[PDB]
């Protein structure tokens, strides 16, 4: 494998005109490894018997256990920040027009990540996680008997945790394999540049791009260390530190911040399945945004007005999700969903000739 | 049943008539529901005994309607389990249950 | 009088039987069940009691849980607070040799450091009838809001 | 309707990057918890050994734990006995189960205060605000016996009697015992316990 | 997951000095918060007028319906924000 | 475990009901004694 | 990877003169996959907080759980049988003389397997398992403080189970990676034949060798199915179904049958470390048995008298291990160890000239 | 891990018929095993002579030391192997 490493790290040529937005991917890979390592180490001191007490036992009895607990929670937030920012970049520079294979490989990892995260918060045995899996499992309540098979009982119980835990342990290793398929296509299908064309300005990776990529990762580390030890930003809801009572409903059954765009979709649409279905549309339509075009152009380096309104639509929907289900937020949020479809249609539609 | 208290009360004719009387004043209730749609047999009320305010378990034969009074914050439910006074927002939920025969129910 | 299941009664008879036999063998005294009480048959009464318990009851097997006939008490929380104050001050007074041990109940509150908490208990008891009609309603969520996504919906598995 | 009123942002010492938990306040907080909150709440996940060489010296923690009686066993005859407490015991719990506790508080359950300093939005600020947030009921709001108004509790009506009264306890260090001090101190201690 | 959000000490306005609580005629220390209540109510006069107005409007209603909790929660939140800015200066 | 394998369901009910188990707590936080059911383990002679 | 598969399975040429002893390796790979799959599935229903009560709940409450429980225990026995028979073969045909790299890769997997199996036994949480680890861990009692770091307490508790379980979950996946390194060397360094020389008699694998390899695996399956459902051979000690009691010592603290060779070595030698050291010798000296030779020959297809006496030495030591520590068995077993050293010296020593 | 080792039924010599236990003069059924004890002891006579010899050798010893458990366990194992071959034929 040493020759492979030399071909893909030491003699790998990349354009010298790339920005720091081309370093986001390096950070995902590094922060992903950290999340696997910390996860395996936490499991050394806790299992599925009672997470509530187990997390307490890690933070109070294990030496430096608090570091492991808070890194694993905060580095998840970090994973989802960097991934979501990696997508925003790919949309801005339309890096899906000629490198769709790379885009497809990435989306597979996005799907896997969305399942890894949801199930990790039930491992903590907290109120907000108990009642948030009870509300997402009941969306497939139409498929007969499927809820019982997944849950393993008629209500969420330790049985449900013992099985989701195995998916949370194993699915990350598969994600790492898909990361190789992703880096494989990137290296074959050359990366896109800040300029729309292809230019002979490439420089080796280890001597230049890795030094710059490390300056980026160390910048993010400074900020992540401050959050890790001082909680400068509230990235974890406090109601997950309340012991599970199956009789009392939490004040608000909301997910973590990185599922509030699909939680709002589900709370805005008036039919449960319509919501589920609009959450499929969000993660699926974005994979065909260049397929119907017919012009010899990649629609790149224009003012990207449609892009800006899409990125804001995401942020605004996350806000509506935090808010309670007040009627006025529901009406305004339904307009934001209608607007997303029109913006998506604009990306999809080919143009007629004057 | 499934971790929750399930109150199963045989209802005297007075109790049944009381809920039937409020069945006409429906739409004057926080959560308008008719007793016919909450009981499969009038003599039998099967409900989950969990206050819809903050989960406390109500005590029967208490309150202003002689139904079920949650002492935690003062919610009064009628003889059909419908919220009539207090902080509670909704009516006590009716579980999934069928009648196997005349003298047996199956919860679930 | 008699338990629906006579397991308790039988256990009492067997305990009597075992103890009498153990005593008889240890002290080498006469052991004779179903004979005169003075020298033997010390378990005659227990045996008859179990036989009487055999009256039993209809379908004793069908036990049913029930909510207490009496609800939680009216001012128990206020009473508990006053009790804690009385005990804490007694512990401090005996430790520091204060006169607060005396005059534990004081009208002025000058001699009683627990007078204020006692007064609260008295007021709650006094106003029990006064506030018996109290609605206990402030601002109550309407049902439509209560049953919207993020509130009490999809809250029971299989919804 | 709107979510429960947000707690004010109190200037606790430990909120700065380079600041610690003020041990003098945490010590007073233990006294407030032991003499006021403990009657109804339990701290199951807080053990006496956690306070040794951090809040109190080892001998002092022994005396505190020994003040309580715990149920240990079985003995050689299979029976349960009562012993004085030790540094390895959890903080005493007032009621044996949640159903006993509920029966003593008009059906309401006094939550365990082990992680309450971080179990509510606002965190430590929510404890300070709640304990000092009891008020006369708003006009038009009438509360039954055992129900008290508090601006920060969700809904406004809490089954907890106002717990802090001036002169309730005497601080060993001589600090003036006023309701707001006890609040600031028990909030500090519960934050440390978390 | 945690009790507080960290901040620079220059953003955390901690009391720089300590003013002991006033002593009553009896000799019992008076709660600093109770003394601060009137002053902070004046700082929130605008919300208090709204609440007082509600009280009089619900007083007229000849039915028994009507509450002023909404306006009281806004006044209380305001009075309490004022207290937070100056209460710990009288507390050890 | 014995229902429909060693004994019929009604018979197993009678066997279990012959024993007394300690269940609870009740609403008052107290432990009570009930007849056995098909979901109970076989009775144990000693507590520890 | 399809081209890789075609190069290593469909157009892979192997000599047509190989016996059924060249199918053992295929069986190891298949039975290994089965042990990973069954392990992961069993994990869905197992609580490592009490694995005594957990195994009961699998066999009595889970549907077809008995199959998973007994396959995972019996397929371990099977794994070790096939591996140990794969080594006996490699010794008989001296397949380490020119393919040492293959031999080295295999030994690495043997070391990993020896750790996986032992820790899996302790997950059963029965008398024998508890006392067995308590005895082994006390062999490294000389290295100061290391027992405490491995155990996590002053005595084996669930703390130790929660950490060894992670090693038991993860180490098998690494073994599968070393299996690739093993199949890599086999395909580059061509396999040895039943004849000492190299002959042009090779035939493709999928059309011929895989059909024969499946006839072999299906033969073993018939026998493994009989053991799996009727326990024709006692391959699991009964004393692992006794609840752990730290006060009472089991009637006999022995390992599974596939650890009895090294258990005997440790119970025969009079100094604890000498015993540990002679176990190292057994699993290390066999890796240099052709290094000191100087003749142009592979010492192959002779009467293999030295080989036969070695294979019997292994079987005889396993017998002594079952037997209680009667003094007579110790004396006889010490002679068997002296004899093994002599047989191993015979393999190692180069010959002088007349 | 399991209670028994499986075998072909032709290797498992299960009783082909049932002989009811004899009834005593009182009318209580006599244990088939007790009736089989003398017959199986005779089949193990060689071990019984060894045990009986030990008893007499330990009887002579003027100290209190001496046991014959070793020889009794060999006799008992033999008598029991004999019982196993024919006892279930008298049991339902
Ligand atoms: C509003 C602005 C909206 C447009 C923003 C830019 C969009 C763009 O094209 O960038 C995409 C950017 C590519 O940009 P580019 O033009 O190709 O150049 C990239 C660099 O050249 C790459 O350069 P590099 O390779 O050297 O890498 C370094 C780069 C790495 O970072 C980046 O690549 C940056 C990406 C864009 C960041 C934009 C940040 C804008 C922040 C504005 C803050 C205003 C504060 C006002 C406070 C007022 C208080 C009263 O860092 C920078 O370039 C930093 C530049 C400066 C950042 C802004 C600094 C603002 C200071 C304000 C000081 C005010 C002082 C007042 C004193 C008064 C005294 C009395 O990348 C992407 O396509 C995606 C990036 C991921 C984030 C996308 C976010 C989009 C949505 C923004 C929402 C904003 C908030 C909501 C507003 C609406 C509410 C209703
Ligand atoms: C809960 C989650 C669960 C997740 C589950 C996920 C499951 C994923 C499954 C994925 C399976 C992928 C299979 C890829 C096969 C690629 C084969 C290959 O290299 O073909 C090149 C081949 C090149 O084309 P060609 O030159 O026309 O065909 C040359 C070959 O001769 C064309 O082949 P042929 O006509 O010579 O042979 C056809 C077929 C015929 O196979 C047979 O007749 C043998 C079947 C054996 C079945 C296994 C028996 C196991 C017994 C177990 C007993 C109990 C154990 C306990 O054999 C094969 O295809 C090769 C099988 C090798 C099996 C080795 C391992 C055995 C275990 O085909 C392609 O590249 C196109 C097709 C690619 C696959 C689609
Ligand atoms: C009233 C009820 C009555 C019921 C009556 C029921 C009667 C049933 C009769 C059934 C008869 C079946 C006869 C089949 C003949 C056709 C064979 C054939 O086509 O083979 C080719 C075919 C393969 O074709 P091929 O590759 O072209 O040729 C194979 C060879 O090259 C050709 O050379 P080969 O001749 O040597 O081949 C024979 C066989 C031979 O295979 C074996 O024997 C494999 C096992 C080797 C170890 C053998 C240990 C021997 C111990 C002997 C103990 C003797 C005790 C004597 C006591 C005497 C007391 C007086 O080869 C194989 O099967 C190959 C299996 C490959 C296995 C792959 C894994 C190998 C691992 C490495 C070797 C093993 C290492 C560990 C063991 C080391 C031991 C030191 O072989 C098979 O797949 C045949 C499997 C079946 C074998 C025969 C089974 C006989 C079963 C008799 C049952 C009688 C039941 C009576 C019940 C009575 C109740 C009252
Ligand atoms: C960029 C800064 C990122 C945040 C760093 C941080 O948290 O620093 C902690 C702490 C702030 O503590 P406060 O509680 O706010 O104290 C105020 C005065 N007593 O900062 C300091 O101690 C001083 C600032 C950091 C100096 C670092 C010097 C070393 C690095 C030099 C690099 C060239
Ligand atoms: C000592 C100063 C304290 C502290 C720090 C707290 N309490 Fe209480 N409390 C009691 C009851 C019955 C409840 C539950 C009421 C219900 O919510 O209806 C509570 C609740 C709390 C909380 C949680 C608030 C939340 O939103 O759930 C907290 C943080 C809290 N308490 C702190 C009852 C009592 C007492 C009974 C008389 C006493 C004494 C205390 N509490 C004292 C304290
Ligand atoms: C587990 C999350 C993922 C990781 C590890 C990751 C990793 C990376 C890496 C290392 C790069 C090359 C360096 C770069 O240019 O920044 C890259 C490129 C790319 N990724 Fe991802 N990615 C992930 C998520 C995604 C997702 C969800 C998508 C699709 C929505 C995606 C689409 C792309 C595209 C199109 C490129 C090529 C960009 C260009 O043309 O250079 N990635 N990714
Ligand atoms: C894509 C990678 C992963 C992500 C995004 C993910 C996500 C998270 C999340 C969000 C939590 C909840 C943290 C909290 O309770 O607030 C969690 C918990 C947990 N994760 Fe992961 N995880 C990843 C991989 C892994 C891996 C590989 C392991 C190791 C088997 C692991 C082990 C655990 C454990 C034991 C918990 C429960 C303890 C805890 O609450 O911190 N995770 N995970
Ligand atoms: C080289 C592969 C493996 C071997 C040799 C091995 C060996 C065994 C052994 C001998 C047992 C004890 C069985 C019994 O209690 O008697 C065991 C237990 C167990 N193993 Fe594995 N194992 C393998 C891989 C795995 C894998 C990959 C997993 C999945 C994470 C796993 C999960 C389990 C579990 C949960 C148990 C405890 C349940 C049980 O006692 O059956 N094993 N293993
Ligand atoms: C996890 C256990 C292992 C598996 C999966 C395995 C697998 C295999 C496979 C598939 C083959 C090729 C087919 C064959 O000729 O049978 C082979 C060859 C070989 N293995 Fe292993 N093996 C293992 C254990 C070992 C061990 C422990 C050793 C060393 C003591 C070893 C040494 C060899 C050698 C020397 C060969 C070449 C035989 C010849 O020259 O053809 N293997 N093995
Ligand atoms: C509590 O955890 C979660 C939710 O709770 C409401 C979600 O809505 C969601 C979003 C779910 C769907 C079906 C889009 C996720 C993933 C989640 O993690
Ligand atoms: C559809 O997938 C999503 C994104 O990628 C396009 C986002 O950018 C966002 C928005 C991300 C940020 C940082 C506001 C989210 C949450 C999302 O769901
Ligand atoms: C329980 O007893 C056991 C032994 O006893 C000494 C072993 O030798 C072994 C084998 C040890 C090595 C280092 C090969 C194991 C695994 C074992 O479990
Ligand atoms: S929980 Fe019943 S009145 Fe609030």
């Amino acid at each position: 494998f040493i020759l492979i490493i030399k071909d893909n790290i030491i003699l790998y040529n990349i354009n010298d005109s790339i920005n720091y937005l081309w370093n986001i991917g390096y950070i995902i890979m590094v922060v992903m490894i950290v999340q696997v390592i910390t996860g395996i180490i936490i499991n050394l001191y806790m299992n599925i018997n009672n997470g509530y007490k187990g997390i307490i036992y890690i933070i109070k009895e294990i030496y430096y256990g608090y570091i492991l607990r808070y890194i694993h929670n905060n580095n998840s937030t970090l994973i989802y920040v960097v991934v979501y920012l990696h997508i925003i970049r790919n949309l801005y520079y339309k890096t899906y027009y000629y490198n769709i294979l790379i885009w497809y490989s990435g989306m597979i990892m996005l799907y896997q990540l969305i399942i890894i995260g949801f199930i990790g918060y039930i491992l903590g045995w907290g109120q907000l996680s108990y009642w948030g899996i009870t509300v997402i499992i009941n969306l497939i309540s139409g498929i007969p008997y499927l809820i019982l098979l997944i849950s393993g009982n008629y209500y969420i119980t330790i049985v449900t945790i013992k099985r989701l835990y195995i998916v949370h342990f194993i699915l990350p290793i598969i994600l790492i394999y898909v990361e190789i398929i992703h880096v494989y296509y990137i290296h074959y299908l050359i990366n896109n540049n800040i300029v729309e064309y292809n230019v002979n300005n490439k420089i080796i990776f280890n001597n230049y791009i890795l030094v710059k990529d490390n300056n980026g990762i160390i910048f993010i580390l400074n900020i992540f260390i401050l959050e890790l030890n001082n909680n400068i930003f509230i990235i974890a809801d406090n109601d997950n530190l309340i012991e599970i009572n199956i009789l009392v409903t939490p004040i608000h059954i909301i997910p973590e911040w990185y599922y509030l765009y699909w939680y709002s979709i589900l709370k805005l649409l008036p039919n449960k399945y319509s919501g589920l279905y609009i959450v499929v549309n969000s993660i699926s339509i974005i994979n065909i945004l260049s397929e119907y075009k017919i012009v010899i152009s990649e629609y790149k380096n224009y003012k990207n007005i449609i892009w800006y309104n899409q990125i804001i639509q995401y942020i605004s929907m996350i806000y509506i999700g935090i808010q309670l289900p007040i009627i006025e937020y529901i009406n305004y949020g339904r307009y934001i969903i209608i607007f997303n479809i029109l913006l998506l249609i604009m990306y999809l539609y080919p143009k007629k000739k004057k | 049943w499934r971790g929750k208290p399930v109150f199963v009360r045989r209802r005297t004719q007075a109790m049944i008539d009381a809920a039937t009387a409020d069945d006409a004043i429906v739409n004057s209730l926080r959560d308008p529901e008719r007793d016919k749609d909450r009981v499969k047999k009038p003599e039998w009320l099967v409900m989950l005994g969990v206050c819809t305010h903050l989960g406390c378990v109500p005590y029967p034969d208490q309150g202003l309607y002689g139904g079920y009074f949650c002492p935690c914050h003062g919610s009064h439910y009628d003889h059909s389990g419908r919220i009539r006074l207090g902080p509670a927002p909704l009516n006590m939920e009716i579980p999934t249950y069928e009648f196997t025969d005349d003298d047996t129910i199956i919860l679930g | 009088s008699f338990t629906p299941t006579c397991n308790k009664e039988l256990t009492a008879h067997i305990d009597c039987v075992k103890s009498f036999l153990r005593e008889a063998r240890t002290k080498h005294t006469p052991y004779l069940p179903g004979t005169g009480a003075a020298a033997a048959d010390k378990c005659s009464g227990s045996r008859e009691y179990f036989a009487k318990c055999t009256m039993y009851a209809a379908a004793t097997t069908s036990f049913r849980r029930t909510m207490s006939t009496e609800m939680p008490q009216p001012c128990e929380m206020e009473l508990n607070l006053h009790g804690q104050c009385v005990g804490n001050y007694l512990t401090q007074s005996i430790r520091t040799g204060k006169a607060a041990a005396g005059a534990a109940r004081g009208a002025a509150q000058s001699e009683d450091k627990c007078f204020l908490t006692r007064a609260a208990f008295e007021k709650c008891m006094m106003y029990q009838k006064i506030t018996e009609r109290a609605t206990n309603e402030g601002q109550v969520e309407y049902a439509d809001f209560s049953r919207r996504f993020g509130r009490q919906t999809q809250t029971t598995l299989g919804a | 309707e709107k979510d429960p009123p947000s707690p004010p942002d109190w200037p606790f010492w430990f909120k700065a990057f380079s600041h610690c938990h003020d041990i003098p306040s945490c010590r007073r907080g233990y006294e407030v918890y032991r003499q006021v909150c403990a009657t109804c709440h339990a701290a199951r996940f807080v053990c006496f050994r956690h306070m040794v060489n951090t809040i109190y010296p080892e001998n002092r923690v022994k005396q505190l734990a020994a003040s309580f009686d715990y149920e240990d066993g079985p003995n050689d005859r299979g029976e349960m006995f009562t012993r004085p407490g030790n540094l390895l015991d959890p903080f005493p719990s007032p009621y044996p189960n949640e159903e006993a506790a509920r029966f003593a508080n008009q059906g309401a359950s006094p939550p365990d205060l082990s992680q309450q300093a971080a179990a509510h939005h606002g965190g430590c600020d929510y404890i300070m605000s709640l304990l000092t947030g009891y008020r006369d009921p708003p006009a038009g709001v009438s509360l039954r016996s055992g129900l008290y108004y508090n601006t920060y509790f969700p809904g406004g009506a809490i089954s907890m009697p106002p717990p802090l009264n001036d002169g309730a306890i005497e601080y060993e260090d001589g600090t003036p015992a006023v309701a707001s001090q006890m609040a600031k101190d028990v909030s500090q201690f519960l934050t440390w316990a978390q | 997951a945690r009790a507080y959000c960290g901040r620079f000490a220059f953003m955390l306005d901690y009391p720089k000095s300590y003013h002991p609580p006033r002593k009553n005629e009896d000799g019992d220390y008076v709660d600093p918060r109770t003394d601060m209540l009137p002053k902070c109510a004046a700082e929130c006069s605008e919300w208090l007028t709204e609440y007082n107005a509600c009280v009089q409007r619900i007083k007229m209603r000849t039915d028994g319906r009507g509450n002023c909790q909404g306006q009281y929660e806004e006044f209380a939140m305001c009075q309490d924000h004022c207290i937070a800015h100056e209460l710990f200066h009288y507390l050890k």
